[PDB]
């Protein structure tokens, strides 16, 4: 019983198509008889010009439960990145991606995108999801900004 | 005279003591230490019975070093892995998962005291529990003397 979901994605996915920042991307992934999954989609997120993000092409994936749009989609980047608000398993977070928080139907897979592109570069020190990032950018900026544009690298087209 | 899955259901000091003068090596020996989430429970269910007195304590410390010590000797076991749900458990790093939440954080920070001090500790892994550690957090705010000890001996690890 997805119909709710399903009627809204096809809309949100008229709409990105219609008008959408430059260089991000947003396709529903496709099922094995060549019908759209829109409860699956396959994203990537430019890294922002003028950080050490510049020239990377991030790639993740979005999940939608059946009960969406109450429920927020399931972001998780693939393959998982170096940064300390990214789970090892890739799983990102954002407060408008907890239902128990700031989710609600006025958000965008544009907002959502966007919000993940600015989270990027400036990281939330307060609640990170991996140890490893998180533990480098609070003991040497320096290193941790070095292994970020490493990374940015490595992910460029 | 009592067995290693009664002391685990339902840990405390007397019950650790009943399991014999080779406690820790039952401890050790019972527990499936290529599952890094078994280990952190072992762990985390070892300490909680500690106390600062003779017996308790060293009971504790060296239960919790043979069951470290078979985990960590494996070129198999993921460490990182470990510190990662370890943290979780202790509450001091988010995660996808719900995971019950540890009253008294005294007994697995007087015990990580002694395990980062041991030769089977990867040194790797100091800079990351640090970080974790010195991160603001309510409950190991209240349990102020243990984290100041557990800090002032990573600073000399």
């Amino acid at each position: 019983m997805s119909g709710i979901a399903l009627s809204r994605l096809a809309q949100e996915r008229k709409a990105w198509r219609k008008d959408h920042p430059f260089g991000f991307v947003a396709v529903p992934t496709k099922n094995p008889d060549g019908t759209m999954n829109l409860m699956n989609w396959e994203c990537a997120i430019p890294g922002k010009k003028g950080t050490p993000w510049e020239g990377g092409l991030f790639k993740l994936r979005m999940l939608f439960k059946d009960d969406y749009p109450s429920s927020p989609p399931k972001c998780k980047f693939e393959p998982p990145l170096f940064h300390p608000n990214v789970a090892p398993s890739g799983t990102v977070c954002l407060s408008i991606l907890e239902e128990d928080k700031d989710w609600r139907p006025a958000i965008t897979i544009k907002q959502i995108l966007l919000g993940i592109q600015e989270l990027l570069n400036e990281p939330n020190i307060q609640d990170p999801a991996q140890a490893e990032a998180y533990t480098i950018y609070c003991q040497n900026r320096v290193e941790y900004e070095k292994r970020v544009r490493a990374q940015a690298k490595k992910f460029a087209p | 005279p009592a067995d290693v899955s009664t002391f685990l259901a339902f840990p405390s000091p007397e019950k650790l003591l009943r399991l014999g003068p080779k406690s820790s090596v039952l401890i050790a020996q019972q527990t499936d230490t290529s599952d890094p989430e078994k280990v952190v429970s072992a762990f985390l269910k070892v300490s909680s019975v500690f106390k600062d007195e003779a017996t308790v304590r060293m009971a504790v410390q060296d239960a919790v070093d043979a069951l470290m010590q078979k985990a960590f000797n494996s070129s198999s076991f993921n460490s990182n892995t470990f510190l990662t749900r370890l943290l979780v458990h202790m509450g001091l790093l988010k995660s996808e998962d719900k995971v019950k939440a540890i009253a008294n954080l005294y007994g697995p920070l007087m015990a990580l005291n002694h395990m980062v001090q041991q030769d089977y500790f990867p040194k790797a892994l100091a800079p990351l529990l640090l970080a974790f550690v010195t991160k603001p957090n309510s409950a190991l705010e209240s349990c102020s003397f243990a984290r100041h000890s557990l800090l002032q001996t990573l600073y000399k690890v």
